[PDB]
Parts: C-alpha cells; structure tokens; sequence
C-alpha cells in the first residue's frame, strides 16, 4: 500500500499523457505478476489508479490469468454407487459391496453384523477373493468358532495387510487395532498375532512418513523392536518378513551395539537375518581399525560367497537351491533391498565388487576383504555378476 | 425334468445351425422363458447375442409388456435368467448389447424392466468377479469388455444423467476382473480425456474403488500413459489433457484437506518417479503441451531421495529453454510455470543453483533470446 | 485355454526376485514353444518385463514376446509404446536389447517402421550408437515387401 500510494501522488492525473500512463499501468500489471500471494494481486487490483489507468476488459483478464496460476480444485473421493433395497439378494449385494469399498473398521463391523442377520449359515470373509491373509495365518484365523467373529477377523487382517501394501499406513492402523482389541478377549495366539504385524506396520509407517529426513525412531519401538527379536515363543505362527525387518531396521539406525554385543545367542543360529545384521554391524563398526576389522570381514566374507556357491548344467539363478549359505541368493538380496544405511550399503558393495574382480572394479573399502578363496569352483561368477549389477542399481535408487 | 431332457437333445441337434436357430427364435418371438432356460446351457444364446439387440424395436418391447402378464415372482424368476445369460453368454457382441441395453434405459415399464436388468447384471457381475477367496471363475461378458475399455471410458467421460454410474461400476468391475488388471489402462484414458474437474472425479472415484482390491494403480497408468505420449500414440490435445489433469490432481493433494488424505492416492510421489520422462515435454513442438509440462512440473515434487545430476541437469536445461520461450511467446505473464520450476530446482543443491544460474546467464547472453533483454 | 495359465499371470505378475521371473518366463517359454497361442494372455505382462533392469528376463522378455507377435500382425501395433519406450530408456541396456531387436520388430510391425527407424536413429545419433547396421538392414528388408 506504500507502493500503490506513492504511485498514486507521482503519476498526476488528467495531465500525464500517454507516455506516462501506459508506462505506469504496465509497471502495475508486471508487479502484479511477481506477486505469489494472490490476496496482494485483489491488493492492488482494488487500488482505484490500478482501475482508472489500463483499461475495463484487460483488468479481468489480469486478474482470471492469475487466478488460474494456483486454481482452487475440487474432487469426489468417495466411489461410484448406483443404490436404488427390493429384495433380500439386492440388499445382501449392496452390503457386501459396501463392506468391499469400507475401510472404517466400526462401518465393516456394522455390516458383517446386519450381513450376519439377514442370512442364516453364509459366510462373509469369502465375498472378494482379493482378501489375501497369509498361508501361515490362514489356519489359526479359520479356527475361530463364532462366524461372525471369524469374519470380521479375517476382515480386519486382509484389509490392514493391503492397506500396509499401497501405503495407507494410518487405516492400517486403525484396522489392525480394532483387530488386536476385538482378539484380546478369546485369543492369545491372534493377540501375539496382531501384535506381530502391529510392529511390522509400525516399522512401515516410520520408515516410510517419520523417517525420510534423517530423524531417530522415538525409543519405543526400538524396544519393541528387540523383544520381538528375544521372544522366542514356539506356538505363535511367525512371519519371517517381520524378523527380518525388524533386522533391517536395527541397521537403518546404526543399532550396531545391539547387533553386536547385546543380541541373544540362541537368536544367531536359528535366524540367518540376525547372523547376517550381526556380521554386518561388526564389520561397520571396526572400519577405524586396521586388523580387528578383518577378523569380522573375513566372517562376512565366507558366508556371502558360501551365499553365492553353487554345491552341484546348474546355474544359482535358475535353481535358486543348491547354494552353500544360511540364505538363498534372492533372500539376501531382498533382504538388502530392505536396507537404506549408506555404510552398510557401501560394505556390501565393496564385498560384492571384491569377489566379481576374483574372475577390475575399485569400491572404496576393498582391502578388508581376504583375496584368496576356498572353493572357487562352487561361486556361480554369473549370479555375482546379476547381483552387484542389481545392487548397484538398487544404490544408486537409494543416493543418486 | 422333461425340459432338461430336451434341452440336452437340442444342444446336439443344434450342430452348425447359425440360421435354422435364428429362424426359429424370430418366430418364437412374434408370439419365450423356455427357450430362454434352455438357452443358458447352449451357445445359442452366444449365437442370438447378437440378433438379440438387432430384432429390439418397440413394438417387440410392446409385445413385451403385453407379455408381462406373468406372476411378479416368474418375472423375477426370468430376469435373474435374463441376468446369468447376459453374464455367461455372451461372447462377442457385448458392447454392442450393452450399449443397447444401456440406451433403451434412457414404454415406460420396458424403461425400468431394463433399468432393473442393468442393476441386476452389475450385482451378478460383482458377485461372479470376486468371490472364493481354486481357479478363477471366467466371465465371457466381461471377457469381451477388455477391448472395448477405452470405448468404455470414453462414454463414461460423457457424463449423463444415469448412465456413467453404471459404466463406471463396470469398469471397475472390469479392472478387478481383468488378471493382466486393465485398471491402470481405464485410469489412463480418464486422465486423458477428462475436460473438466466433473470429468477429472470420475478418475478419482475409479481409483477410490479399485485401491481397497489393487495396489501400484498410478505408477503403472502414468508408465503406460507417458509411453503412449513418447510413442506416436496420444496426439497432443490428449497429451495435454493428460498432463494438465495430472498437475491438476498434485495441486489438489498438495492443497490437503481430507479429500487428499481419505484418498491416500501419493500422486505426486508417483509423478515424481517420472520426471526424466516430463522433463522432454518441456521441449515439445506443441505450445499446449509444452505449458502443461511446465504447470506439472512446476507442482510436482522431486524424488525422495535426490535428484540424479542428469535428472538434474537435464531438468535445468529443460527448465531455462522453457522460460526463455515463454519469455519470447508469451512475454512476462507466460513465465510463471518456468520460473517455480527453475526456483525450486536451484533449491537442491548448491550444483543445481549454479547450473540454474549459470544456464540463466549463458542463455541470456546467447546470440539467441539477447533481443528479449535488447 | 485361460484358466490353466493364471498361475503363471500371478507368478509373472508378483515376481520380485529375478530368479522367480527368470523361472516363470522359461517356464512360459517351453510351452510357448509347444503352444504358441498361450502367449497372448502374456501381452501386457510381457510389455512390463519389456524394459527390465537386468539382462535375462528382459531378453527372454523380448524373445517371447517377438514370438508372440510372429503368429498375429495386429498385436505389432500394441508393443509400438513399450518398444519405443525401451529404444529411448534411460537405461543402457534397455536400449542396445531394442536396437538388436529392431530389425525383427520393424519387419513385424510395418506401418509404425518410419517412426521406429527414427527413433532408432536418433538414439543412435544423439547418443554414442551406431544402429546403422540394423537401421540398414530393416530398411532393405521394408524395401524388398515394399517393390513387392
């Protein structure tokens, strides 16, 4: 407003020409323009030189072209339904298209509940077979004897695992919980269950919103995080996804203390995942020493080429068996695809660039690593090769 | 069960009869349910799919409700028939009854007889599409709709008074059916040939209905879509439309409500993994295209992780050509779009804020865009 | 028939190792050599495996899907996109597994040839590629139908 005043007592009106009007009103309508805020382009379009001095039609040209740089948009989120209730079957396919597009928990409880009671013996969770729970969960989740219960069980796990799969971390949330408060009552298996892939949502939803910038996990779930690594009970079914991210983001977080020192023996020769962090956190923590880093290298060193052997025409990539390590080759990767740690990831690169150069390629430490190999017959060179082609594709995803 | 044992004599005696058969069903319809419940086990009703919309006009419908003098249960009875044979029979003509039967919805009482069987046959088809959750059940209606999707889309893009709800639930049904999942294809054709916001919530409320069943729908639309675009494929008023739909859909969830967070669709995440392939389109021959390319890139957010220094610098490049064009077409209004986009991409890094500025200067100075500055 | 090859759909689909898609394109590719019709349900999901970041699915990719469209010509028109998207990849690979492919793909195609010859050629002009042996070969190939 100092601006458009001073405009307004330098220009002198009536008596300033042409020359000094057009001059002007353009200099109005280019400031106009580098205004980013569009409540300062009202601003000084509502200043009375700004109408008098360019025209009556290209002032509302102005202020549309400006409106359209940041236009307001407005969508309907909510999925096409053409209800029109006659029949019982109408009524029973109205719902269960409803409880197929619901995401609410309360809304899919509510359904299951009249579904429930307008049929007699039907069951509900079989209504979309694009409800995928899995296998290991299947027989303990089809074991619960109310019908109603069942179902919404199952329910609740399909729909928060698949919200889990397109990243709708906070519906996930909300499924899994009413899941694990409505399994509290008769269940300790589905408690233990729903407690398990908690954590594993969990661990998403930070890696995936909390994390991204650089910032610590908030303490918790770390401890989470280790006492589903020490649980060591028998009777739950257990994902082996959710150890092994559990892992992965004990060495996205340079957790290495508890990787190297504080995890349970029993832990190391039942998980490959564990002795794998395990090996990998020791050999990241000793880089500052010359020889007590070999000693934990060398480990690694033998169970990655033990990894990418072949024991007996056979290819490791097209059996994708008869390999010598605790993992397969694809589980190895994958499992390092899991990790976004820039050291860890440069250790295993350097490991892989070492062994493709036996039968060159400089990966910053490459001297840790021992040169001669036993068994150097059994390494399938072409799965190495596949591999850090993968892997350095996969870095360079990760840091461009 | 006198009829079953006719039936089953008949579906022999029918062997290679594609005029007999039709003959006989045109003479049965001057003057209908039993020929119709033997038909559902025989392809004669895969055959007659097709003279089925031909022969219906309205004096057939006429006749018809003439004919309607049977119980309400028995024309329920004959509906669901009417429903399952129009579900498991037909073969190749399926767009062209769909499209009769769509349109003769638009004789009263034929009007909601129609009405019914089209609300009816979409209950079925959602029944039939998913359930069982063992081979997947195979649909020969919705066999015969994968090729006509963009037809499909494009009539659904119309958006009438009550025809778009029933095409867009069976494209959605057609999406979740499709094994290959043709969903990312149908959103592909939404994004564009939508006009307008109206035009641009169908693709929205698409996604809306498929992201409860199928997951990685955008990234798979916009690979699909922006390969149609580097091809031949997509002549540049539907590029455009493509490009400037989709910077409308960034905007609309970069301005959060809870449309954006109830959708949870991440477009502009799944834009971002395509900037090597926007970045091109800046460059575009085409003025339209290339000023969409320029609102979409001005919104879009980078990936993640970084920007690859020929991502980047392909970027700049891209971004300095755009504005100076702009600043010799369309003067200073026009460099709006250029000018974001070069703002934030000199942001980065400090590598990005020299090659911006140092792409700025050297352009300006060139013997090219020097009359811009005198 | 479809029903027997939805399992293959959902392995090539869900494939995330390169061992599970290297295993389930062979296994596509024996009874494709028994049964070539079987290889149209593959269209699209051989597309996406068109532009593969490793080298031996997106070959075999390739090599199925050139035996898909050997049988029917109209199926040429529907790889238009995802072959020109592979000859200007950004990926290097992608890019040399479709100028190797050319020839054979201008030779089944034939009305999108113009197109594909000059995308090959300007891939091998601006990049640092001499596609000028298949871009020769394709055109006397174009040539010998076209006196025909």
């Amino acid at each position: 407003d100092f601006l458009l005043e001073v405009c307004s007592r330098s220009v002198n009106l009536e008596k300033a020409s042409e020359s000094l009007k057009g001059n002007m009103a353009a200099f109005l309508k280019n400031v106009c323009l580098g205004l980013e805020d569009l409540q300062y382009v009202f601003m000084i379009s509502s200043h009375e030189l700004f109408i008098t001095l360019l025209k009556d039609e290209e002032r509302k040209l102005l202020v549309d072209q400006m409106r359209k740089r940041s236009p307001r948009v407005n969508l309907c989120i909510k999925p096409v339904t053409s209800f029109y209730p006659a029949s019982a079957s109408v009524n029973i396919g109205q719902l269960e298209h409803q409880l197929i597009l619901s995401v609410d928990p309360w809304r899919i409880r509510q359904i299951l509940i009249e579904l429930h009671g307008m049929t007699s013996e039907r069951q509900f969770w079989t209504v979309s077979n694009k409800w995928e729970v899995p296998s290991v969960y299947s027989g303990v989740i089809l074991g619960i004897k109310d019908n109603l219960t069942r179902d919404l069980v199952y329910i609740l796990m399909a729909k928060g695992l698949h919200c889990s799969t397109v990243k709708d971390f906070s519906h996930a949330k909300q499924l899994f919980a009413a899941c694990l408060e409505l399994v509290t009552e008769f269940s300790p298996k589905l408690r233990q269950v729903m407690l398990n892939e908690m954590l594993l949502l969990d661990i998403h939803t930070h890696e995936a919103g909390t994390g991204q910038a650089g910032e610590r996990p908030p303490s918790d779930l770390i401890s989470r995080v280790r006492g589903y690594l020490e649980m060591r009970l028998p009777d739950i079914p257990l994902r082996q996804v959710i150890a092994e991210e559990c892992v992965a983001f004990m060495l996205n977080w340079r957790e290495n203390e508890y990787l190297t020192l504080q995890v349970p023996a029993f832990l190391l020769q039942s998980n490959p995942y564990v002795k794998l962090g395990q090996l990998l956190a020791a050999t990241c923590k000793e880089l500052p020493g010359p020889k007590e880093s070999r000693r934990t290298a060398k480990d690694l060193w033998e169970v990655v080429v033990q990894i990418c052997s072949v024991s007996s025409r056979v290819s490791l990539i097209k059996q994708r068996e008869s390999t010598l390590g605790i993992m397969y080759r694809s589980e190895l990767l994958s499992f390092i695809k899991k990790l976004r740690e820039p050291l860890v990831l440069t250790i295993i690169l350097s490991l892989f660039v070492k062994l493709h150069n036996v039968r060159d390629i400089t990966a910053e430490h490459i001297s840790i690593w021992p040169s001669s190999i036993p068994n150097l017959q059994s390494v399938d060179f072409e799965a190495v090769a596949i591999t850090v082609k993968e892997l350095v594709r996969y870095t360079l995803s990760i840091n461009p | 069960k006198i009829a079953s044992v006719v039936g089953i004599l008949g579906h022999l005696a029918s062997r290679h009869g594609d005029s007999i058969r039709r003959e006989l069903l045109r003479m049965f319809h001057d003057s209908v349910p039993f020929l119709l419940q033997l038909a559902v086990m025989s392809p004669a009703l895969l055959g007659t799919v097709s003279g089925e919309l031909v022969d219906c006009p309205a004096v057939l419908s006429q006749l018809q409700q003439h004919l309607q003098g049977f119980p309400r249960e028995e024309l329920d009875n004959m509906l669901n028939l009417a429903v399952h044979l129009v579900s498991q029979a037909s073969g190749a003509g399926a767009y062209r009854l769909l499209q009769f039967l769509v349109d003769t919805a638009m004789p009263d009482t034929v009007r909601e007889a129609c009405d019914r069987l089209i609300q009816l046959l979409l209950l079925h088809l959602q029944k039939l599409v998913h359930h069982r959750g063992p081979p997947p059940r195979l649909v020969p209606f919705l066999d015969a709709l994968k090729n006509h999707v963009g037809e499909l889309c494009g009539e659904t893009l119309r958006l009438e008074r009550k025809r778009f709800l029933w095409q867009h639930q069976l494209l959605g049904l057609l999406s979740v059916y499709t094994r290959p999942s043709c969903g990312p294809e149908a959103l592909g054709h939404l994004l564009s040939r939508a006009r307008s916001p109206e035009e641009l919530s169908l693709a929205t409320q698409l996604y809306a209905g498929l992201v409860v069943s199928l997951s990685g729908l955008l990234p798979l639309a916009f690979r699909s879509c922006l390969a149609r675009v580097h091809a031949g494929t997509l002549q540049p008023p539907f590029t455009a439309r493509f490009l400037r739909n989709l910077a409308l859909l960034v905007g609309w969830e970069q301005q959060g409500g809870e449309g954006p967070a109830a959708l949870g669709a991440h477009f502009g995440e799944s834009a971002s993994a395509h900037l090597s392939d926007l970045a091109p389109l800046l460059l575009h021959p085409e003025e339209e295209v290339a000023e969409a390319a320029a609102s979409l890139l001005a919104i879009c957010p980078f990936p993640s992780e970084a920007l690859s220094p020929s991502q980047l610098l392909g970027l700049v490049r891209a971004g300095v050509h755009r504005f100076f064009a702009s600043l010799r077409l369309h003067g200073p209004p026009g460099v709006a779009s250029a000018c974001q986009l070069l703002t934030r991409l000199s942001q980065t890094s400090p590598a990005g804020l020299k090659a911006v500025l140092q792409l700025l200067v050297e352009g300006a100075l060139h013997r090219g865009n020097t009359e811009l500055f005198g | 028939t479809a029903a027997e090859m939805a399992p293959y759909m959902k392995r090539l689909s869900r494939g995330q190792t390169v061992e599970d898609l290297l295993e389930v394109l062979s296994d596509i590719d024996e009874m494709s050599r028994r049964r070539p019709e079987i290889l149209s349900f593959f269209s699209t999901n051989l597309q996406r495996l068109m532009s593969s970041a490793e080298e031996c699915c997106r070959n075999l990719a390739f090599s199925l899907a050139l035996r898909s469209m050997q049988n029917s010509p109209s199926i040429a028109a529907a790889f238009l996109p995802t072959f020109m998207y592979c000859l200007g990849s950004q990926d290097f690979e992608v890019v040399q597994t479709a100028l190797r492919n050319l020839p054979e793909y201008a030779l089944l195609c034939q009305e999108h040839a113009a197109v594909l010859l000059h995308r090959a050629f300007l891939v091998g002009m601006y990049g640092q590629m001499d596609p000028s042996a298949q871009i020769s070969e394709a055109l006397r190939i174009l040539h010998m139908e076209a006196v025909m």
